[PDB]
């Protein structure tokens, strides 16, 4: 019997409360697919390869032929259509100055490296190379590709290259990096990283003082997830199982609908030249009709299978868009939607026929145990915290902060009147101190 | 069949005679009389695009043959080789605009001035480096009210089909 | 200007001619029109005719019904995200980004369309921009003040405290900031002083 989990029963009562004394960064990864290939059909190839009388008897069947090949020129333009809305969302394209003082953090393995041809990243090389593409489309000089080709099936190069698309990102990383925010709103704001950071973190309710004060482990916590990412994406093979799988996917169709072609579909035989060659005119007619319909509800199957499946895809590159303007070009309080955790930022990052989002979020790490209480009486008025809660350790009653325990005498500046002190249900007596 | 036939190194066996591909489509033959293995190859085809301004604005197309080398190829003398084929009647430009009609691979193509069709890298955006550092933040002190469209299709028309009448009518 | 309305009208009628298009072909008969096949052969001869056109138009009508749930399926999610901006653009404010607009979303106002719906996004964007001098936090008597709402800035001499998306400088006091800790810490602190109300 499967497990669902280990049980866990919270330690729950009215006047007791769990307060992290810490946290960790995390970066996670989430993988989206993006686009498709973009593949061509010949009907009359596919169909009746270099035969005048299948043609002539293949234009009795009206313009199946036509609404095919145009649904699959649909497809291929919504393909760009795709890898347009998900990457190109930025008006300009941003670079960080040569200076690589980013308060601490460590971006070289995301940032692109000009030594390389391609002016990809070290991360995004190492997704390249996870994926192994079937065809790309580009030009086939003079397999199982060779026969799909002879059979009228082509695949059309995207219109981003992949070197826009590494641009792209590096565009929409610098911008994140330098400007935080502001370039996703209007003109990019240049600020410190750690200033950015301070905002980031003050976005999930912890105070900025926090980051300052923790500024070097927090840099050394990104940089340990960031060198755990890479080992992770460098080591098991089977990282990018999405992006492969809809390769597959469509390679596969493309295999299904060649092999179509060695059924005899009722016909004496599959070949069209011998049906040709040994029957007459009249005696041949029916047996090429015969390959001509079952072909033609083949390549129907293949067609509604590629719209189905294309409909799939363009929901994902809608999603990918979604994640791309809400957690890259800004900060995310939807929970669960930018990775696991309070979510502080995101970095994307190209990947064959997907994009790849490193989630930096904020977890709490060391909870310990306080009492706790609604309110506060001083001199018959209920105290309650403007911004925080009250907790105590056995003796005495602070005022902290909720993700983070940072106790601080419980004064006037911390705490409002509200009414007297009968109504609230668990009030305690403590003193409030008056600066 | 229709095809080349060129000289093969295929190892046949004596006792066999022809050999066939994934679509049982006759891929090598021996000879009747000289008893040599032929490779037999489809002769040469492609697709043909055509790339062009509306009508309205003028005549001239230029032609893009898909996924063939700038050798194989009514025919200006303008060629020129992108990964998506070779186009034919289009002036590469090494300027970069935004992409007007896509081409593919990058290569995009437009209508411009004496007006021809050009063909372009196509150009992702002006580039500008963020003059960052440690002690610098840039703040706003004015403001722009701005109100953006955005249409959204929310139902279609609502077809009723006689399936009687459109198969057999009357 | 409303492309996505017109070109799913047109691509509607589009279906429905190719349809109607679809009737005027053989599929393998000797004639497309019914009748001509009726009256031109016995029953036994025209049965296998009216079969191959019957097997033909039910064939055609399959693959608009197939063309039809597919789009169909289509406007119901776009129809699905209209409501949402709806609900979240019109009957409220979104925090979320360019989801009601490019910038700080204000409001937005809705209008109906053929087939559709139009929304007025209303938004504020940050126009002129000035360089500044920041700090993370102040030193004034050993301890370390913070922005309580802002950041820190300086126009060169003097230094003050901001708002983060709009310049409305003020002098750094105790109501403005926090204090926390001492003076060792916090990278990037500057020395200035606190003003007491
Ligand atoms: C919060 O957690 C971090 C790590 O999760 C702690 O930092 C570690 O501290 C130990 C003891 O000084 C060192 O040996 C490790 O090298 C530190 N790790 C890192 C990544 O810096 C930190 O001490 C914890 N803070 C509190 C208050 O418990
Ligand atoms: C950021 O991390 C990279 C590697 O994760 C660091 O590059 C390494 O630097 C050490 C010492 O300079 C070399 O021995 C390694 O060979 C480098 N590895 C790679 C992959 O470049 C880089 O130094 C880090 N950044 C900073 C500012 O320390
Ligand atoms: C709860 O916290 C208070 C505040 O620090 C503790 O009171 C201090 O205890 C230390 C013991 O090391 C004394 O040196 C201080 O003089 C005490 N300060 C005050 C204002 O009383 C208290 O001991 C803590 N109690 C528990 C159970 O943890
Ligand atoms: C909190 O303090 C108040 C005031 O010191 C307490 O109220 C007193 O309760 C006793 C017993 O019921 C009465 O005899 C007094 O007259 C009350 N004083 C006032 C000013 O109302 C209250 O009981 C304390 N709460 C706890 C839990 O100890
Ligand atoms: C902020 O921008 C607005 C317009 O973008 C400025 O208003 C213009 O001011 C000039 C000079 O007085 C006038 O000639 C225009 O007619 C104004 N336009 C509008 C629409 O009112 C405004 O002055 C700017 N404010 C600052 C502080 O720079
Ligand atoms: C930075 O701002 C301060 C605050 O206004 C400027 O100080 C004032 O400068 C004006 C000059 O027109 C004097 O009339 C005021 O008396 C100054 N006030 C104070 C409190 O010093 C300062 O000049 C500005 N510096 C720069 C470089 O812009
Ligand atoms: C900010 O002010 C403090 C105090 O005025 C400076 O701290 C002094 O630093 C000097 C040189 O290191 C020492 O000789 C003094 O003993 C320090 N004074 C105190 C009270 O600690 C600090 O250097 C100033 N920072 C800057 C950047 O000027
Ligand atoms: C908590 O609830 C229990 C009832 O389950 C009650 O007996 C107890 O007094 C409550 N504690 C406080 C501090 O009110
Ligand atoms: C709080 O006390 C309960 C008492 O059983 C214990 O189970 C729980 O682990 C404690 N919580 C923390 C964070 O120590
Ligand atoms: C077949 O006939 C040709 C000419 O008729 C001759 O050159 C060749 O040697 C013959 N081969 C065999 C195997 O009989
Ligand atoms: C002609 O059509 C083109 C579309 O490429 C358009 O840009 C242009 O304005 C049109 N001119 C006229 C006179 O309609
Ligand atoms: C075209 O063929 C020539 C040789 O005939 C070769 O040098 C060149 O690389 C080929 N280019 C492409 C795009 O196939
Ligand atoms: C583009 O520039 C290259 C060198 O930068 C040059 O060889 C080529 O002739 C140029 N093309 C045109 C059309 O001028
Ligand atoms: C900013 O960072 C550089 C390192 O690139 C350092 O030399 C400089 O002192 C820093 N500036 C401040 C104000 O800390
Ligand atoms: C800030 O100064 C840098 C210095 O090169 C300049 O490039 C940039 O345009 C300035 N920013 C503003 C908003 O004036």
């Amino acid at each position: 019997t499967m497990s669902l989990g280990a049980e866990n029963l919270v330690a729950y009562s009215n006047n007791s409360i769990a307060i992290p004394t810490n946290f960790t960064i995390s970066v996670t990864t989430e993988i989206l697919p993006v686009s498709m290939t973009k593949t061509s059909v010949d009907c009359t190839m596919y169909i009746c390869g270099d035969s005048t009388e299948c043609s002539n008897l293949l234009l009795q069947y009206g313009s199946f032929c036509t609404q095919l090949k145009r649904a699959l020129t649909g497809i291929a333009v919504e393909q760009d259509k795709n890898t347009q809305e998900v990457f190109a969302q930025v008006k300009q394209i941003y670079k960080t100055p040569p200076i690589k003082y980013f308060g601490g953090f460590n971006f070289s393995q995301i940032l692109p490296d000009p030594s390389k041809p391609s002016k990809r990243s070290f991360i995004e090389d190492l997704l390249f190379n996870k994926v192994t593409l079937a065809d790309a489309g580009f030009i086939k000089q003079y397999d199982l590709i060779c026969a799909q080709k002879f059979n009228g099936l082509t695949v059309l190069p995207p219109l981003l290259t992949d070197e826009m698309i590494a641009q792209y990102t590096s565009a929409l990383l610098a911008g994140t990096i330098t400007s935080g925010w502001t370039f996703g709103a209007g003109a990019a704001l240049q600020i410190p990283f750690a200033m950015q950071m301070a905002y980031r973190f003050n976005g999930i309710g912890v105070t900025q003082n926090v980051l300052y004060e923790n500024q070097k482990l927090i840099a050394n916590q990104f940089n340990s997830a960031i060198g755990k990412i890479q080992d992770s994406l460098s080591s098991t093979a089977s990282a990018l199982g999405k992006l492969q799988d809809v390769v597959n996917h469509n390679a596969q169709a493309l295999n299904t609908l060649v092999k179509q072609l060695s059924s005899k579909f009722g016909a004496i035989s599959s070949v069209l030249n011998d049906i040709l060659s040994r029957l007459d005119k009249v005696e041949a007619e029916v047996q090429i009709d015969r390959l001509i319909t079952g072909r033609l509800q083949s390549l129907q199957t293949y067609v509604t299978q590629q719209l189905i499946r294309a409909a799939e895809i363009r929901a994902s590159a809608n999603l990918a868009a979604t994640k791309m303007s809400e957690c890259v070009l800004g900060q995310s309080k939807r929970v669960d939607f930018c990775g696991k955790g309070y979510h502080l930022m995101s970095f994307p990052q190209s990947a064959p026929h997907g994009v790849v989002f490193l989630h930096v979020t904020y977890v709490p790490a060391q909870e310990k145990n306080f009492t706790t209480a609604p309110a506060i009486c001083h001199d018959g008025k209920a105290h309650f915290p403007r911004e925080g809660v009250f907790v105590s350790n056995g003796t005495h009653w602070f005022v902290t902060q909720r993700n983070f325990y940072e106790p601080q005498i419980i004064t006037t500046d911390n705490t409002f009147v509200s009414g007297n002190c009968d109504v609230v249900i668990g009030i305690v007596n403590n003193t409030v101190y008056d600066p | 069949g229709t095809g080349v036939l060129t000289e093969s190194n295929k190892k046949f066996l004596p006792f066999q005679q022809f050999g066939r591909d994934i679509a049982d489509t006759t891929d090598a033959v021996r000879d009747p009389q000289t008893l040599e293995i032929l490779d037999i190859t489809p002769c040469s085809f492609g697709g043909v695009s055509v790339i062009t301004p509306g009508t309205n604005t003028s005549n001239q197309v230029a032609v893009l043959y898909q996924g063939v080398n700038c050798t194989e190829v009514s025919t200006g003398s303008n060629v020129f080789q992108t990964r998506a084929g070779c186009l034919i009647g289009a002036e590469y430009v090494n300027n970069s605009y935004e992409c007007d009609i896509p081409i593919g691979a990058g290569i995009c193509a437009s209508y411009q001035t004496s007006q021809s069709i050009i063909a372009y890298t196509m150009s992702l955006g002006a580039e500008n480096l963020v003059a960052y550092s440690n002690n610098s933040i840039a703040i706003p002190t004015n403001f722009t009210i701005s109100v953006t469209t955005e249409i959204l299709p929310v139902s279609m028309t609502k077809t009723s089909v006689d399936c009687t009448m459109y198969i057999c009518g009357d």
